Parts: C-alpha cells; structure tokens; sequence
C-alpha cells in the first residue's frame, strides 16, 4: 500500500481510526528508512484515553514531516494489525440497533393455505389441520432494546432472547398434524463488531428442514471484509523526485533517467527548448521560461508513464 | 503533475532539456 503527498491527511486518518478500535496495535514509524518511533496503544488498548492518546501521538510525530514532504523523501507506517479484535462505539452500536428493530414485526412463516404449507394450530378441527396467524419474528425472538458495554471495552448488541411456539407448521387439509417450529441455537450471536456485519439474508429466517420440521434463526453474523484478519502491512507515503529537478544541486534526476520514466508531449518540449535558446542567444522573454529566486525554470507536464 | 526544471544559468537548463528531447525522441 503506497499513497502520494497530497492523500496523506486520509490515509493517516485511516491508522488513526484503527488505533482506536482496537485493529492496530502497533505502529513504526521510518523517515527515509530511519525509525523515528513507535506507536502503541498502552495496556493492549484497554482503555479510550490509552487508544486516543496513540492516535495523537501517531499525528503529532508525522503531520509536520507529510507537510513538507518533497525531494524524494517518503514516511513509511508498518502496521500490526487484528481485524477481529474491531470494537464499536455507542453510535455505531446504536445504529445497528435501529435497523435490527425494524426486523421486530416482519414475516417468518405465512398462514398455511390447502395448497402451501405454513402457520397451522396445534388444535385441529374435525381432526384437521386449521390455519393459525402468521409467525412473525417477535413470537420467536425478543430483540434487546438496550445495548450494552463501555467506552473503554465497546459496546454491543446483546443476543436476541429465543422464545417457544405451540403453533406448527402443516397444510389446511391435513389429518396429520403440523411439525414443530423452533429456534436454531446455532443461529443466533450477539453483535460487537469484532471484524463481523450481521448477514441479514439469514438472519431472522425460517427454513424447512429434511424431516419436515422448521428452523428458525435469530442474528446471524458474516465477515465485513475479504481481507486476511491479521498481519503486518507497511503504508507508504511517498513525494516525488521530479517535482523540482535543479539542475545545479548535488541530487537530481538526469534528463535520460527522467525520459525513461515519462514520455513526454513532443511539441511541448521542443516549443521550450526554443525559448531557451532564443532567449540566452537572441533575448527573446517567454512565458515558459520564469526567472524565479534566482533560477531559470520551465514547467512539464509528461503525457504519463513509459509502460 | 507538473514537473519543474531550473538552474542558476540559462545554458545549463538548455543542455538539460536538450538532452531530455534526445532521449524523448528515440522511443
């Protein structure tokens, strides 16, 4: 992972944000190479003010150094990192609250009809299967409606309480009575962030199982990324060597180093090298040759890079 | 992004980018 000057800003924002919720552990920090400090949350991040401090400690070492950046320099971040140790903040955990809630009166299983299973009393008729209300999520969870935790520790939304249902699950016709509904055990975890996003295609649903019976699923997690949960990854922020070529210093870019690295607008050189020359032979002033701070200089801008 | 080229003398910034439509031109 490498990032130019100008990005430097969002890119530090980022390992602060993971200094904060508990994904980065450690950061080095290299000028040119050189270690110029380390970055670690106290007690493994156990407190806010120990992970806040970090991330301060992390800006106030490199925003003057990725201000002034040129020459070539670069800052270089090795990052330890843990996607599963993520913890959320109250607003966050608050967020994923309200729109567990809207799932509190939404549909598991409809009323059951002649021809299409579903909700049927345990009670039969003429010794008959009878249709029942529809089973809605409520009957089988009570979603939390509170979350829990701290700020130094996160916070969370508690596993939803399972509930029981004499109500079964048959045909409108049938002698033989409905098959029994209940909660998958395996199905149903708390929320704490830890890396996860709740997979709301199978959260809250029912499914038919082979022997005829349903299974019910409370909150059901997934991964939020595909990217490996751990390891140590190096950001760079890089400046570049060709932004300011003098000609007159002990480090510069040669003219052929630089043409194998860009290609050029031939018109845009050539109409440069003319005013050069017309101006050192013959006087001619042109825009595209500015006498600044001492110096002659003209601007470039390559076509891109030679692939 | 722009790329800036400068010397103290007009000629050595002429050698410079004389060199850099050599090399620009033989690809």
């Amino acid at each position: 992972y490498t990032v130019v000057k100008n990005d430097w800003k969002k890119a530090v924002k980022q390992l602060q944000d993971g200094l904060k919720n508990k994904t980065i552990s450690t950061i080095k920090v290299s000028f040119n190479g050189n270690s110029v400090g380390e970055v670690t949350p106290a007690s493994s991040g156990a407190k806010k003010a120990d992970r806040d401090a970090a991330a301060e400690k992390l800006y106030n070492l490199v925003n003057t150094q990725l201000d002034k950046l040129g020459d070539g320099d670069y800052v270089d971040f090795e990052v330890t990192y843990n996607l599963a140790t993520q913890i959320i903040t109250k607003a966050e955990a608050e967020a994923v609250l309200t729109k567990l809630q809207q799932y509190n009166d939404k549909v598991l299983i409809n009323s059951a009809t002649d021809t299409v299973k579903g909700m049927v009393s345990d009670t039969q008729v003429d010794s008959k299967n009878v249709a029942a209300n529809p089973l809605k999520v409520s009957d089988m969870y009570t979603i939390p409606s509170a979350i829990t935790g701290s700020d130094d520790s996160g916070y969370s939304i508690a596993k939803p309480t399972e509930k029981t249902t004499s109500l079964l699950y048959g045909t409108v016709g049938d002698a033989t009575a409905g098959k029994a509904i209940t909660v998958d055990t395996a199905s149903n975890e708390a929320f704490a962030g830890n890396g996860k996003v709740i997979d709301y295609n199978k959260s809250f649903k029912a499914t038919v199982q082979g022997d005829g019976t349903v299974k019910t699923s409370g909150v059901v997690l997934k991964d939020a990324s595909d990217m490996a949960a751990t390891g140590t990854i190096k950001v760079r922020v890089t400046s570049a060597k060709e932004e300011s070529i003098d000609v007159d210093s002990s480090s510069y870019i040669s003219a052929e180093n630089l043409a194998k690295k860009y290609v050029f607008n031939p018109k845009e050189v050539s109409e440069a090298y003319n005013a050069i020359v017309a101006l050192q032979n013959d006087g001619i002033e042109s825009d595209l040759v500015q006498l600044v701070n001492g110096k002659y200089q003209v601007i470039f801008y390559p076509e891109g890079k030679r692939l | 992004a722009k790329i800036t080229i400068k010397a103290n003398k007009l000629k050595d910034l002429k050698d410079y980018v004389d060199d850099l439509k050599t090399y620009n031109n033989t690809y």
